[PDB]
């Protein structure tokens, strides 16, 4: 809402997880017993970056 | 980088379609010259 | 004898240019097959 | 369900790899596509 | 019409086979060039 109010463009359609990681990284993550959850995927993204 | 890759691919595809068109033209010219060669050949065969 | 020598030379030369035409024909067939293969590849690449 | 989740994961990986390979093959080709038939064969194999 | 039909087969398959005869003549010339080049290389490699 702050960025919309400030006339700053950003993609709303794309979610955080696939924007911050590629499919190969995610697949390796479930290969590494990462639980299949959006929050767990975000946690893995933070643990990487 | 993905934009440059896609531009390269599209350019290559357009070059390829232009090449196949000019190669159709070359094939037609080849057919015509082959036909005229064979015709003269058979004419002088009847001469022999 | 003179007309028979005519036969010899001219007929040798004409069989020679006939083989030349047969060669240009194999080349033309290869070109046509290449054109067909390329067109198939290109109409397969429309989606990309 | 577990078997087909694994199958779908492998299949999506394979589509990604094929698309990337086709892009890089069109990118790295030198000259024209029809100059060499190895590019034609690789593209046809990737399509199939 | 019967004789001309017989000719309008025989003349050209014998033209085709004389064409392939000159093709194998070109093959024989290539083989002979390969042979003499190879023997020159071998006689130049005797000291080695």
């Amino acid at each position: 809402h702050h960025l919309q109010q400030a006339n700053i463009q950003f993609r709303t359609d794309i979610a955080r997880t696939e924007y911050l990681s590629n499919a190969d990284e995610r697949l390796r993550w479930q290969a590494s017993s990462l639980p299949a959850d959006d929050l767990c995927t975000e946690n893995a993204i933070m643990l990487k970056r | 980088e993905q934009q440059m890759h896609l531009n390269v691919g599209l350019r290559k595809i357009k070059e390829t379609v232009d090449q196949v068109e000019e190669l159709r033209r070359d094939l037609r010219i080849k057919s015509q010259e082959l036909e005229v060669k064979n015709a003269a050949a058979n004419d002088k065969l009847k001469k022999m | 004898r003179d007309l028979e020598a005519s036969i010899a030379r001219y007929k040798e030369e004409y069989a020679v240019l006939i083989s030349e035409a047969q060669a240009i024909k194999a080349d033309l067939a290869a070109v046509e097959a290449k054109v067909n293969r390329s067109t198939a590849l290109l109409k397969s690449l429309s989606a990309e | 369900r577990s078997d087909l989740l694994k199958l779908q994961g492998e299949f999506q990986l394979r589509l990604r790899q094929l698309e990337k390979s086709l892009l890089q093959a069109l990118n790295e080709v030198k000259g024209r596509i029809l100059d060499d038939d190895t590019i034609i064969t690789t593209l046809e194999n990737l399509k199939r």
